[PDB]
């Protein structure tokens, strides 16, 4: 009787994903993850302790964020002992923040949090940020309270005025002030103050936070942006780099001012212009071109085919596991449905079918 | 949203509605059709006031009777709540119809709440406030200033402007809040008290306290300008018997006796001086008493009676003053020998309890004072004060109290008793004797109400059982049923903590009160719930002394220092003003989310009109059974009388009252269905009382919850927080809990 | 406040502060302004986010907390004092700050003062301890008892404020000023001692309430509505996102900077199906060892070329003298700084930038000549043994610099000429 429970669970899951929309979603991102390292995360209540798992999950979050969206800079400020401590400036290299987080590994989480100080200096760090960049902050929190020097509502008003959004991933339960932050910052939405139920749910939440977010019509900033593809050289001689001032065998060359760099996707240090590859911009095209869900045909009706169109395996036989791409009119197995919907970003049935 | 009942158009200011609200409206309209009274119990977590107000407004507009509306509550807080919701409803109706209908409705309160005379405003005793207002606007002051503008007896310009403009010119139509009335009277320099006193005949709906309906002194005026065939509704008056008891109960202290002696001497010497300088006024008063005129006969409206009418007007004496007290000196000697008799009875050595008839017989045995003068005393004293012009009335307030006592005890004999005990404080340095007047019944004061009005609605949220109130009060209702909680999912999680962390039971008994182990348990789960509580938590001990002991000795352990590290702690001050500042602090602390804890008595001033919601109502630490003080002779006499009357088990009634006070404590968590909260029961003895408990409360009380400890209480509370931290699909409640207009239509057809 | 570009450039002390924090910033700044004489405003003009980050790092402060509750009494006692917590006590209790400042700089020592403080009954009163005449306290600290009492009175006077009638329990209890009932229970009223006086638990409770009020008014610092307050949001319309969807029109330009026939492909197709069904031999695939030898030549040539590519797969190891290595790295660094500032001036595009562009052009020319003179030095220091490698190492920045000079000259001829 487990298949009936699985079917009704899949129905209640798919009721949320019935509506799939091609919203304009931010690509030039600006993501900040502040960390609290206080007495609450010293609890071993989840194995091994909250500090260790948020360290590991932040490592994964950095990797996933830079993989999916390499067109953003990442800054991390830790919270400790009534002080918020900047440990990671916004940068294109994830490895810097990886090393900073590795420093955070060995040190000891202790103290009390101050979202006022944390969000204030996060605002100040987010101040010299260009218009197209979408300023947004992830906040992790384990306390049920917050010691603060002054008002939080002035900070809330300033953050709303400066067009920065937040998303809170609280640990224990809901905190009303964090609900207020999420609602007021997020145009009244309640889809940003999220509480885990276990570590797997925390993993899923982090994966959800990886994704780009849609933007609002009223928050209109539709413009152009200057761009430059550089050229890579492979020289015999080591050559001084502009950024780190040291001898480099290879390195890209600046398309505009003909200097050289060491890493991409990065902006020029000399002509001060952003340099990318077409792979980097095409990386988010699945977000730009979403994929429709695939429908299982019912077991009662007559079937177009009895084996999987894509992976080429036999469909198993009570119910019918034939997920149909209505855009290509072909049914598929669950494994292929998962792979095409998540890993792949094209429908080979729609590739074979001519338009 | 707007729909039709069978003949009744009705508008709701929200697109959504609850089926429980629909059944509530159905039964209320059934009661209004059939005439009389009914008792309905509803879970207070659903919206009540807006629904009943909408039904009443629709009833008055649609039906050609257009009967007025009488709604009464306990506090200014509840009154302001009703005002705000009424304003919202009528605004919505005005928007829906596209025009404003003619409407009038206001509240009723004290000059201490209201008198905007800034000089009078700076006093704290509302009695002093009212007395000063009489002193400078009593009409006598106005006449003296009119004949002599050089006289330095000023008049209240607010009152002067209200003299200038007319009663309909006082306000535009509609409903105005206390704050809106403050702004309006600030603009126009008007006395809102006087305004309210002239709005009485004109308001379509009138709202005031239960005291203004129960106490005869502040109720005869309300009965004067009220329509007999209006609509009467009551809300959350399931503890109104206490108000009924204090409506006709009185106490006597030594210092009050001293003040009465001093006031009588001052009045006697004033009367001697007046007889020396001009006996014309005294002779005029004496001959007016020979004709037998009364307070309404002689006094006008702008002057007020000094000794207000202590008894119900159905029982007053309306004949002439006897000649034995008719003269001023005769009445002074009368009062003085009454004082002397009270001083003789005053010095007993133990507990004395006799019938008022026996007291009267003893009095007429010793002195020679009869029930007719002993009733006429208050009226005669008011007339003597009016004639005497003794407006420096400081020494004579004890005289008012003693005349009130004399009139009250000379009025009734059954269901009333006098208690004399030689100690005001038993456990003091010295005993201090006391006379305590009581009213053993409570249904006395409701008789004018029931026999003056038929369309009277008695309903609440935490009334259980329904039949016990017609048992305790001689009245009957047309239908008696409750409402179950039609809940889609669980939102309230009650627990019964019958044992501590060490599986050690806990109780609130005053003998075992100073038990260090029970302290250790209490502080233990107090700490644990403080650590796991996100936003706001309240604690309700049964008694203040119980607090003061147990908080001082946890202060000795320094547990409060640990509690400091997570939330603030707020304690019910004996000052209501400091308590108000404290609750504001709690409000702002839960507003900024740094978190705070309230400490208030189960019967304390917080518990009777303050709600807590969505961060304020999140978790409550009810402390033990809130039993009353056991060794009250007053309570025991009540128990004897009610058992003799209605065959009531005494311990069962005590559990009932405890019972009902606990429900009043715990009912202030769930404002809307979106809210959630957890309930604790911190006594072992509560497990037998789920059958007593209200039905919708106990329906969430599962059988596994009947005996729990700290550990699974903590685990279940954490899991409840985890549960309530999740979103919910609207499809699971779109037709079973939240109803659209079409949902209500479909339900109505299904009923059809 | 201290947030403008002008404020950050003005704070020379903060500039010196993070200067002294770093060491390569002395190196860079010394070469930039001490050695090259660049305008230090334009030096700091790049480092504005770094300056603001340093400022905001230095600028934060903690929130208030119950420091006396965190004080523990801890046989004997050893003072283990923390200066930040000492100042926390000072800030939380200006009376204790005053008692420090009129006694320690006048009469005795700081640890002696704090021992007297912990001994004092004023400490117990200010903490959650009931005062007792059995305790002797410290007389010097306990002289401040009445001063702290009148501080409490003044602070309570400050803390008084009018209350909203929506929640005013004073208005609630002032509903009926003529309530005449019975005296309430000793149980549920504030109890007193034997002689009628209080124990003082009301004093300690109002004191901790005063602490809470002082907290919340410290929050409430420099740094009608009931309609909104009584809204019932549970019966209201759900919020829906106004997020805009996006479509995509698709019309791409063809790639810019003989035709087969169906009959002919069908004829070939018929012929090759005939060949397919006809025969297929694996053995004929073996080549002729001569054209195959040319394939060997091509493959081996590709291997040699890409292997020389792979032959040049901390920086690289070099045989430079370390001092000259540091000097040339320094020159490269300051040349890069000059080039970046010149590009900042050039891409700015103003007539106000003109003299700056000209002067930085002069500086770039000077850097060019200094590079050449350095090349003369490594010339007569090596006999061009590895001075060639020095020139090649400094080459590409020189090429970019001189390219920028040519761009400047070309735009000068474009506009002026
Ligand atoms: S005249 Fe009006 S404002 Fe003055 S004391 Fe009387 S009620 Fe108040
Ligand atoms: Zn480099
Ligand atoms: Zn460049
Ligand atoms: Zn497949
Ligand atoms: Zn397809």
């Amino acid at each position: 009787a487990s298949l009936v429970a699985s079917i009704v669970e899949a129905r209640k899951k798919r009721t949320a994903k019935k509506n799939i929309t091609p919203y304009q979603r931010g690509i030039i991102r600006s993501l900040i993850l502040t960390l609290d390292c206080s007495e609450a995360m010293l609890e071993k209540d989840l194995r091994p302790n909250r500090h260790a798992m948020i360290i590991q999950y932040a490592i994964d979050f950095v990797h996933e964020f830079f993989d999916q969206n390499p067109i953003s800079q990442m800054g991390i400020i830790i919270m400790r002992n009534g002080l918020a401590q900047l440990v990671s400036q916004v940068s294109g290299n994830p490895q810097d923040h990886i090393d900073a987080l590795k420093s955070i590994r060995k040190q000891e989480p202790k103290g009390n949090p101050s979202l006022q100080n944390a969000l204030e200096m996060a605002r100040g760090l987010l101040l010299p940020v260009p218009a197209h960049c979408t300023r947004e902050v992830l906040i992790v929190f384990g306390s049920l309270s917050t010691t603060d020097p002054g008002d939080i509502h002035q900070t809330i008003d300033s953050l709303v005025s400066e067009k920065i959004r937040v998303k809170v991933l609280g640990l224990s339960a809901q905190v009303a002030i964090c609900k207020e932050l999420c609602k007021a910052t997020n145009y009244g939405d309640e889809s940003f103050y999220k509480i885990l139920l276990d570590e797997t749910h925390l993993k899923e939440l982090f994966n959800e936070a990886v994704t780009p977010l849609p933007v609002n019509k009223i928050n209109k900033g539709f413009t152009l942006v200057k761009m430059g593809f550089p050229t890579r050289i492979f020289e015999d001689t080591p050559t001084f780099c502009s950024c780190h001032s040291k001898l480099v065998y290879g390195g890209y060359f600046c398309p505009n001012c003909h200097s050289k760099v060491c890493s991409l996707p990065t902006v020029c240090p000399c002509c001060d212009l952003m340099l990318i590859l077409s792979t980097h911009l095409a990386r988010s095209y699945h977000h730009l071109m979403p994929l429709k869900t695939f429908a299982e045909v019912p077991t009662t009706e007559k079937f177009r085919s009895e084996d999987c169109f894509s992976c080429q395996s036999r469909f198993p036989i009570l119910t019918s596991s034939r997920y149909r791409c209505e855009d290509c009119k072909q049914e598929f197995c669950v494994d292929c449905d998962v792979f095409i919907h998540e890993i792949l970003h094209n429908c080979p049935g729609c590739e074979s079918k001519p338009v | 949203m707007k729909f039709y009942i069978d003949d009744l158009p009705v508008l709701f200011p929200y697109p959504k509605i609850y089926p429980e609200q629909y059944n509530y409206m159905c039964d209320i309209k059934k009661t209004l059709d059939v005439g009389g009274n009914s008792i309905l119990e509803m879970p207070s977590g659903t919206g009540k006031t807006v629904s009943l107000l909408s039904l009443t407004i629709a009833y008055q507009m649609h039906y050609p009777e257009h009967r007025k509306i009488i709604y009464c509550s306990r506090t200014m807080s509840e009154i302001e709540k009703a005002l705000v919701e009424l304003e919202n409803l009528m605004d919505y109706r005005t928007k829906e119809l596209g025009y404003q209908e003619d409407f009038r409705g206001l509240g009723l309160t004290s000059r201490k709440n209201l008198c905007l005379h800034p000089e009078v405003s700076k006093e704290r005793k509302g009695t002093v406030v009212d007395e000063k207002c009489r002193r400078m606007t009593n009409g006598q002051a106005k006449r003296k200033l009119e004949e002599d503008p050089e006289a330095n007896v000023e008049l209240c310009e607010y009152h002067e402007n209200l003299y200038n403009i007319e009663v309909e010119d006082y306000l535009p139509k509609g409903v105005f809040s206390f704050e809106k009335l403050l702004k309006y009277c600030e603009e126009k320099t008007l006395c809102p008290y006087f305004i309210v006193r002239r709005m009485i005949s004109l308001c379509n709906i009138i709202i005031y306290s239960y005291h203004y309906l129960l106490d005869p002194k502040i109720a005869e005026r309300v009965s004067n300008e009220v329509s007999k065939d209006s609509i009467v509704i009551f809300d959350e008056a399931h503890n109104i018997d206490n108000v009924c008891i204090e409506s006709l109960s009185l106490d006597l202290t030594t210092d009050a006796l001293r003040r009465a002696t001093r006031g009588a001497n001052a009045l006697d010497e004033r009367i001697s001086e007046v007889r020396k300088v001009d006996s014309q006024k005294l002779q005029d008063e004496y001959e007016k008493l020979v004709q037998g005129l009364h307070s309404a006969d002689i006094l006008t409206d702008q002057e007020e009676p000094f000794v207000e009418t202590p008894v119900l007007p159905q029982d007053l004496l309306t004949e002439a003053i006897p000649g034995n007290i008719r003269r001023a000196e005769h009445f002074v000697s009368f009062l003085k020998r009454l004082i002397e008799y009270l001083k003789t009875r005053m010095k007993v050595l133990h507990v004395i309890s006799e019938t008022p008839k026996s007291f009267l017989q003893h009095l007429k045995q010793l002195t020679f004072i009869e029930r007719k003068p002993l009733r006429f005393c208050s009226e005669r004293l008011s007339l003597l004060v009016r004639t005497l012009e003794v407006t420096e009335v400081e020494d004579f307030t004890a005289l008012k109290d003693i005349a009130t006592f004399a009139t009250l005890i000379s009025t009734y004999e059954e269901g009333f008793l006098l208690i004399i005990e030689p100690y005001e404080i038993e456990n003091a340095a010295v005993p201090n004797p006391i006379m305590r007047f009581t009213c053993l019944d409570a249904s006395i004061a409701i008789k004018p109400v029931f026999e003056r009005f038929s369309s009277v609605i008695i309903t609440s949220g935490t009334i259980s059982p329904l039949d016990m109130y017609p048992r305790m009060l001689n009245f009957k209702t047309v239908l008696q049923k409750s409402y179950a909680m039609t809940l889609a999912k669980k939102s309230f999680l009650p627990m019964i903590i019958t044992k501590g962390s060490d599986q050690v039971a806990i109780s609130s008994r005053f003998e075992i009160r100073n038990d260090p182990s029970i302290v250790r348990n209490y502080g233990s789960m107090l700490v644990e719930f403080a650590k796991i509580t996100p936003d706001g938590m309240v604690v309700f001990f049964p008694s203040y002394l119980y607090m003061e002991s147990i908080v001082s000795m946890w202060q000795t352990m320094g547990i409060l220092d640990e509690v400091w590290k997570h939330k603030l702690i707020l304690v019910e001050t004996p000052d209501a003003q400091e308590t108000s500042l404290a609750l504001e602090t709690y409000r702002k602390a839960c507003s900024n989310g740094r978190g705070a804890i309230l400490l208030s008595v189960a019967r304390g001033k917080v518990s009777e009109g303050i709600d807590f919601d969505h961060q304020y109502g999140r978790t409550v630490l009810m402390i033990g059974i809130p039993f009353q003080y056991t060794e009250s002779r007053i309570l025991k006499a009540r128990l004897e009388f009610m058992r003799e009357n209605y065959r009531i088990r005494e311990n069962d009634f005590l559990s009932f009252d405890a019972m009902r006070h606990a429900a009043q404590c715990l009912g202030r968590v769930l404002r809307g269905k979106d809210d959630y909260g957890v309930m604790v029961l911190a006594d072992r003895r509560f497990s037998r009382k789920r059958s007593q408990l209200p039905k919708w409360i106990a329906q969430g009380l599962s059988d596994a919850d009947l005996n729990l400890s700290t550990d699974m209480a903590i685990s279940n509370t954490k899991q409840f927080l985890r549960t309530m931290a999740q979103p919910t699909d609207p499809k699971d409640q779109e037709g079973v809990s939240v109803w659209s207009y079409e949902d209500l239509i479909k339900h109505q057809n299904s009923r059809k | 406040d201290s947030l403008s570009k002008e404020k950050l450039l003005t704070n020379l002390k903060l500039q010196q502060s993070l200067l002294k924090g770093n060491k390569v910033l002395m190196k860079v700044f010394q070469e930039t302004v001490i050695n090259a004489g660049l305008p230090p405003s334009e030096f700091w003009s790049t480092r504005i986010p770094l300056l603001r980050a340093f400022a905001l790092s230095t600028s934060q402060k903690v929130g208030p907390y119950n420091v006396l509750s965190t004080i523990k009494p801890v046989n004997k006692v050893n003072v283990n004092l923390s200066r930040e917590k000492i100042l926390n006590i000072f800030e939380n209790y200006p009376i204790v700050k005053k008692a420090y400042t009129d006694n320690v700089p006048k009469n005795f020592k700081e640890p002696e003062f704090w021992a007297r403080f912990f001994s004092s009954k004023l400490f117990r009163k200010l903490r959650g301890e009931k005062i007792m005449q059995n305790d002797r306290g410290d007389v010097i600290i306990d002289r401040y008892l009445t001063l702290d009492q009148e501080f409490d009175r003044k602070d309570d006077d400050m803390l008084l404020h009018p209350v909203k009638k929506i929640i005013d329990l004073d208005g609630n209890i002032q509903d009926d000023p003529v309530v005449r009932g019975n005296r309430p229970d000793f149980t549920m009223q504030p109890g007193v001692d034997i002689n009628g006086n209080s124990d003082g638990t009301v004093d300690i409770l109002k004191g901790m309430n005063r602490l809470s009020e002082k907290m919340i008014m410290a929050l409430k610092n420099e740094y009608n509505d009931e309609r909104n307050e009584l809204k019932i949001d549970d019966l209201n319309e759900s919020y829906k996102t106004n997020y805009a969807i996006i479509h995509l029109k698709r019309n791409a330009h063809e790639k810019t900077t003989l035709k087969v026939s169906n009959q002919q492909m069908l004829q070939q197709l018929s012929l090759v199906m005939d060949n397919l069904i006809n025969k297929l031999d694996l053995n004929q695939v073996v080549p002729n060892n001569e054209v195959s030898n040319k394939i060997n030549k091509r493959v081996i040539t590709a291997i040699k070329i890409n292997a020389k590519q792979a032959k040049h797969n901390l920086e690289v190891k070099s045989t430079l003298p370390i001092d000259l290595l540091e000097s040339c790295r320094m020159l490269h660094t300051t040349c890069c700084e000059f080039l970046k500032h010149f590009y900042i001036h050039f891409q700015s595009g103003e007539q106000k930038q003109a003299s700056t562009v000209k002067k930085l052009y002069n500086h770039l020319k000077d850097c060019i000549e200094k590079l050449n003179e350095l090349f003369q030095d490594v010339l007569n220091g090596d006999g061009e043994s590895m001075s060639n490698t020095c020139t090649a190492y400094l080459k590409p920045v020189l090429n970019s610099i001189t390219l920028a000079t040519h761009k400047y000259d070309e735009y000068f001829n474009e506009y002026n000429n």
